[PDB]
C-alpha cells in the first residue's frame, strides 16, 4: 500500500518548480470560437516538425529567453505532445544533433553536464515518462521502504524543533551536538473515534507536543497519504492525569519556562508526563526568542558512532535501493534506456568519440544524474509523503553516494567504502545494456505510443498549447524572420499558417503587420 | 442571438444596417451589399471614427463579451451596532427593484470594525422597522437619525455563495 | 436586434440564457425565471466575476456600442521613390480580403518624406508588377529586395475622405 | 443693407466668451435612447421653480464654484429656457430678490456693480434677449453708420502697420506721432471678374500693400458681410507700369529696405506708385525685426488738433448713436425695460430705499452698463464686421463718454463738455420711462412669450441641458442635500426625480449612493 502518487502529479512536480494542466481552459465565451480554431491551427503547426524546429532554434537565439524560460517550454511541450510521444522523440532526438553539432568544438566529457538548453530539459522529462514505470514496479517500493527506515531510525533520539539537528542522522551538519538524556516513554493515546480505541505510541521525554503530536498522526494514520492528514496544528492532545483532572498540553503556555530571554518549548518532560501516560487527540519560530534543546577539528567519536549507526541501520535498504536503480529485471528490461543509450553510442560513433570514458559520461549525464539524483533528493515527487528538512538533509548524502558511483575518480568519508562496489555495479549495468539485444524504430514506437494511449485524458494539452502561443507570440517576428529563412518552411508557405493563428488568438488581423 | 450593427461610409453617407459576420471578407461584402457597391472597392473598417486611425482598425469579431452573474438572498443575519461615533461609514445604493443594500463600507469605520457586517448585504429593518418603500438616500437618513450613544438593531441578508 | 446574454447565479449554477433587457427590474425578472426562482430572490448582478464586487455591479443597459465606417477606395496615385537608406520606414498588414495597405510610416524615414504617401494607403504595384496575390509579407519583402540607391515607382490608391 | 448678424449668432456671442449650440447633439446611438429620457426628465426639473431655485444656490455655496463657471450656468439656462422666457424671468424676479435680501448689509449703491453670480449674468442676457429688438430697429443703424465713419476717417491719414498707430484718432495713446509727409493717391483697380471693370480706390502714399490690399477689398465688397470677403493675404495684386511689363506688389521682398538691423515693410511710395496707376487684384509681427513708419508733459498742439478733427467728423453719428440709447420710440415704447425698472423700483421701496441716486445708480447698472458699453466696446457681436485694435480703442474712447453719462459727479478730458448734456438726455430717459403707463404681468409675459416662439427652433436645448447636467453631476451629493433641507423639495420627492435623471444619463443605477 505504497503512497504513490498519480501519474499526472509526478508528471506535474517534476515537470515545473500546475493545477491548470490537468483541469479545464479558462478561456472566456467572449473569445471561445475564436481561440478554439486558433488553438487547433496551432497544434497543427506544433505537430509540423518543419516549423517546431525552426521554432525552437528562433527561440533559443534571442538572449532574453532566458534559462527558466527554455526549461518552461520543454515541459510545456512535453506536454502538449505528450499524446504523440513518437514524434515528441523524433523532435528531441533531432534537437539533440543539433546540440552536439553546436558541441562539437568543446569538450566532449562536456554534454548534457547541466540543463540551460530546450532540448535537455526535454531530455529529462522524456527520461522521467519513461522511468516512471519502474518507480511503479521496481524502484518505488525500496525507494519507500528506506525513506520509511530513515524517518523510525531518526526518532530513535531526540530532535530539535527549532533547528532540526537530531542525535541520528546520515548528515554530520545535522548532528545535536547536546548530550541530552533521551528516555523513552510509551503513551497510551486516544483519538475521536478515529481508527483504534488506544494506541501505544512511543515518544521522547525531550519531544515538543507538537513532535509527540506529529508521532500519534502517524501512529493514527499509517494506511492514509500525507495529503489527507490533520496538520499537527489542527489537533488538540489531553493529558488523563487522573480521573478526576485532564490537562490540555501544548508547545506554549502559562508555564513555559524563560532562559536568558527565550522561552522554552514545553515537551514531555516538562509536564513530568509519566510513563504509560493516557492522552486524548481531537480535532480543533523567532530563534533569537525561542528555543527546544539547543541552548544557545576531528569529529568526537560519538558522533561518528552515531553517523555510523544510522549508516548501518539504513544500509540494507539503501543497498537494495541502488540495485533496483543499477540492475536489469530480465522480466521487463528498461526499452527506453536501452533505446536511448544505443542513441548515444550511435551518435559518438559518427563523430568518432570512442573514448570509454567519454560515452561513460554521456550515459551518467542522460539518466542517473538527469533524473535518479532529483528523484532521490525529491521523493515528494514520487510518493503522497511529507517534505521534512532534516530527512532531505540525509537524503542529500545519499544523493551525494549515488553521485559519486557514477563518477570516474571530509563529509564523503561516511560512504566512501562502499564507492568502488557501486562504481562496479552501475559500469555492470552500463554493460547490461549495452548487450542486450537492440530495439527497432519499430518496437521503441509501439512503446511510447503505448504511454501516449494510456496517458490519454490526463493533461490539459488546450492550456499546455496556449501557453505555448504566448512565446511565440513575444518573438512574432523573430518567428516570422526564421521560417523565412528556411527554404523548406517558405516553400510550404507556414508564414501563412502562423500568422492565420495569430490573427485568431488576437482575434485581429491587423496583429500581423511587416516592416520595410 | 441576431446582432445588429450601424454603418456608415468614411466620406459620408447614410447609416446602414449590418447583421452579424463571423470574419472581416464577410463584413466588407455586407457592408458593400447596404450601399449597393462591388465588394471589392472596400478598404478597410474604422470603429467609432470616420478618420483614418489605424488604432481604430476593425480586424476581428465584435460580439456580447458579457457574462452576468447573478445574487440570490442568502443567510439571514441580525446584528447589534453601538453608534459611537457621527459616520457609521457605510454606502447605501439599491438595485431599482426595492431592495437597498450595502455598496461600500468605508475603512476604520464603526461598520468596518463589525466581523458580520459584509458588502453586498441587503438591509431589511432597523430595529424592527422593516425599509420596504425606502429609498436608498431615506434609508441613509434613517441611520442618521439614530441616537448616538445608543445600540440599534439590524435585520440584515447576505447573498448567498 | 436580438441580444443573447449568458448568465450563471453568483453562487454556482448551470449556464441560463437571458434575451437583452430594458432596465434592471426586467433583467431580474428574466434571470429569475430562467432558474426558476422567485424575481425577489434577487439581490444584485455583477459582471464577469461571481465574487460580490461592488465595481463590476450591473446597474444598466448592454449593448452593441459600436459604430463601423467602411473606407472605400478613392484617388489613384502614382509616386516615385529614391530607395536611398535601407529601410523605407513603412508597415504593412492586409484586410484579410487580398488588399494589403500600409498601416504605419515611421517618422523621419525616406517614405515619411513623400507628401503623396499616407497612412491607410493600398499599394497595387511595385514597378509596374502587380501585387494581386501578395500577402502583407510578400509585399515587404520585395520592397526590401529592391536596389538602394536607384528609384522604383508605386500605384497606390487612397481611401476616399 | 446693414450687415446684422442674425439673432441666434447675436445671442451666442454675447452669451459667452457655441457651433455646439446651434446644430445637432453628439451623443453617441449607444447610450442614445438611455440620454433622450435623461434630459427629458432634466428639462421637467429644470421647469420646475422649487428644484432650480434651490440648484442654483446650492450651487453658489461651493467655493470651487467659480465666477467663469456661475456665468457659463446662466447663459445655459437662457438657452435651455429660451423657449420659455415667461418661466425664465420668473426665476431671474426670484434669483433678484435672494441677492438684493444677501446684500440687505451692504451699501443700497453697490448693487449689480459687477457680474459675479448667476443671476447677474442671467440678467445681462434678460437685456440682451429684450434689446436685440431696439439694435435691428433703431440703434443698430446709427451705431453702423458711426463704425463706418470712424474707419473713413482713420483712413484719411497713416497708418502704421506693426502698431496700429494713425495720424487721426480718438484716442491719444493711438496719436502716430511722426510727421509723416502723407501723399493721397486715385488707383485704378481691376478684380479678376468680380463686380465692376475698374474701381477708384484711394490710398495713401505711406500704406504697406496689405493696407493698400485691404482698402481695396473693401472698394469690392461693400454690400457683403466681411465673413465672406477674401482676406487679405488670399490675394495678390500687380501693377500694370506699363503696356510691356507689370510687377507683383508685396510688403516684402528682394527691394525691401534695410534700416539698423530692422526691415523696413513696402509701402506705395516704397516702389514709386504714380498717382492713377493701375492695379490689378487676384486670389492667390516681431517689432524688434520689422518697422512701418514708427522708426523706432502736454500734448503739442497738432496732435490735440487731430483728436479734435475726429471728434468733429464723427459728433453728429455719435449723438445720433447717444440719442438712439436713451431715448423712447413713441411708436413701440420698451416694454422690457419699464418691466425692469419697475422691479427695480418696487424691491427699492419694499426696504425704504428711496434715495434718487440709488435708484439712478440700480437703473444704470442694469441696462446701461450690463449691455449698451459692451455692445459699442464690441460691435462685432451685433454686425458681421472686421475687429481692428485701433477702432476698438476709439471705441473705447466713446464707450467712456457713455459711461460718464450715466454716472452722477486727462484722458477725460476730450468728451468733458458733451457730457453734461449727455447725463441731461439721460435723466431724461429715466424720467420718461417712469412716466409711460406700467404694464400689467400679463402683458410683459405675453411679449416674453412672443419672443420665445419668434426663436424656437434657433438653439439646440438638448445639448444644453446636457452641459447643464455636468455641473449637476459635480455637485450631485449637495444638491441632495439641498433638497433634502428644502421642504417643498422633500415633500414632492424630487430627490428621487433628480437621482431618477442621474441614473439614466450615466446608465447606472449604482451612480445614486447615500452616506451614513
Amino acid at each position: 500500500g505504497i503512497p504513490f502518487l498519480e501519474y499526472k502529479h509526478f508528471v506535474t512536480r517534476t515537470f515545473f518548480p500546475t493545477h491548470p494542466l490537468l483541469g479545464e481552459w479558462n478561456i472566456p465565451e467572449h473569445c471561445r470560437p475564436s481561440m478554439e480554431e486558433g488553438i487547433s491551427l496551432f497544434s497543427s503547426l506544433l505537430n509540423n516538425k518543419h516549423f517546431l524546429i525552426v521554432f525552437v532554434h528562433a527561440l533559443e537565439q534571442q538572449k532574453d529567453f532566458a534559462v527558466r524560460d527554455r526549461c518552461s517550454l520543454a515541459s510545456l511541450l512535453t506536454i502538449a505532445l505528450h499524446g504523440k510521444l513518437e514524434y515528441y522523440t523524433s523532435i528531441m532526438k533531432e534537437l539533440l544533433v543539433d546540440l552536439i553539432d553546436a558541441s562539437a568544438a568543446k569538450n566532449p566529457k562536456l554534454m548534457l553536464r547541466r540543463t540551460e538548453s530546450v532540448v535537455e530539459k526535454m531530455l529529462t522529462n522524456w527520461m522521467s515518462i519513461c522511468m516512471y514505470g519502474c518507480l511503479r514496479e521496481t524502484v518505488g517500493e525500496p525507494f519507500f521502504l528506506l525513506l520509511c527506515a530513515i524517518k523510525q531510525q531518526i526518532n530513535k533520539g531526540s530532535i530539535d524543533a527549532i533547528t532540526g539537528k537530531a542525535r541520528y542522522t546520515l548528515n554530520e551538519e545535522w548532528l545535536l551536538r547536546e548530550n541530552i538524556e533521551a528516555k523513552p516513554r510509551n503513551l497510551n493515546v486516544s483519538f475521536q473515534g478515529c481508527g483504534m480505541d488506544s494506541l501505544s505510541v512511543r515518544a521522547m521525554d525531550t519531544d515538543t507536543l507538537t513532535q509527540v503530536k506529529e508521532k500519534i498522526l502517524e501512529a493514527f494514520c499509517k494506511n492514509v497519504p500525507y495529503s489527507q492528514w490533520p496538520r499537527a496544528e489542527d489537533v488538540d492532545l489531553e493529558w488523563f492525569a487522573s480521573s478526576t483532572q485532564s490537562y490540555v498540553l501544548r508547545d506554549l503556555d502559562d508555564t513555559s519556562v524563560v532562559e536568558d530571554g527565550r522561552k522554552k518549548l514545553n515537551t514531555l518532560a516538562h509536564y513530568k508526563i509519566p510513563e504509560g501516560a493516557s492522552l486524548a487527540m481531537s480535532l480543533t519560530l523567532d530563534t533569537e526568542k525561542y528555543f527546544h534543546l539547543v541552548l544557545p577539528k576531528v569529529l568526537p567519536e560519538i558522533y561518528l558512532t552515531r553517523l555510523l549507526s544510522t549508516k548501518g541501520t539504513l544500509q540494507k535498504f539503501l543497498d537494495d535501493l541502488f540495485k533496483a536503480i543499477l540492475s536489469i529485471r530480465e522480466d521487463k528490461p528498461p526499452l527506453a534506456v536501452k533505446y536511448f543509450f544505443d542513441f548515444l553510442e550511435e551518435q559518438a560513433e559518427k563523430r568518432g568519440i570512442s573514448d570509454p570514458d567519454t560515452l561513460h559520461i554521456w550515459k551518467t549525464n542522460s539518466l542517473p544524474l538527469r533524473f535518479w539524483v532529483n528523484i532521490l533528493k525529491n521523493p515528494q515527487f514520487v510518493f503522497d509523503i511529507e517534505k521534512t528538512d532534516h530527512i532531505d538533509a540525509c537524503l542529500s548524502v545519499i544523493a551525494q553516494a549515488f553521485i559519486d558511483a557514477c563518477s570516474i575518480s571530509t563529509n564523503k568519508l561516511l560512504y566512501a567504502k562502499e564507492i568502488p562496489e557501486y562504481r562496479k555495479t552501475v559500469q555492470r549495468y552500463y554493460k547490461q545494456i549495452q548487450d542486450m539485444t537492440p530495439l527497432s524504430e519499430q518496437e521503441m514506437n509501439a512503446h511510447l505510443a503505448e504511454e501516449s494511449r494510456k496517458y490519454q485524458n490526463e493533461f490539459n494539452t488546450n492550456v499546455a498549447m496556449a501557453e505555448i502561443y504566448k512565446y511565440a507570440k513575444r518573438y512574432r517576428p523573430q518567428i516570422m524572420a526564421a521560417l523565412e529563412a528556411n527554404p523548406t518552411a517558405r516553400r510550404t508557405q507556414l508564414q501563412h499558417k502562423f500568422e492565420q493563428v495569430v490573427a485568431l488568438m488576437e482575434n485581429n488581423i491587423y496583429e500581423c503587420y511587416s516592416e520595410a | 442571438p441576431r446582432l445588429v450593427f450601424h454603418t456608415q461610409l468614411a466620406h459620408g453617407s447614410p447609416t446602414g444596417r449590418i447583421e452579424g459576420f463571423t470574419n472581416v471578407k464577410e463584413l466588407y461584402g455586407k457592408i458593400a451589399e447596404a450601399f449597393r457597391l462591388p465588394a471589392a472597392e472596400v478598404m478597410f473598417c474604422t470603429l467609432n471614427t470616420h478618420k483614418v486611425d489605424m488604432d481604430k482598425l476593425l480586424g476581428g469579431q465584435i460580439g456580447l463579451e458579457d457574462f452576468i452573474f447573478a445574487h440570490v438572498k442568502g443567510q439571514r443575519k441580525e446584528v447589534e451596532v453601538f453608534k459611537s461615533e457621527e459616520a457609521l461609514g457605510l454606502t447605501i445604493t439599491d438595485n431599482g427593484a426595492g431592495y437597498a443594500f450595502i455598496k461600500r463600507i468605508k475603512e476604520g469605520s464603526v461598520i468596518d470594525h463589525i466581523q458580520l457586517i459584509s458588502v453586498g448585504d441587503m438591509i431589511e429593518a432597523i430595529n424592527g422597522q422593516s425599509l420596504l418603500g425606502c429609498r436608498h438616500y431615506e434609508v441613509a437618513r434613517l441611520l442618521k437619525e439614530l441616537p448616538r450613544g445608543r445600540t440599534f438593531t439590524l435585520k440584515l441578508t447576505e447573498p448567498r455563495k
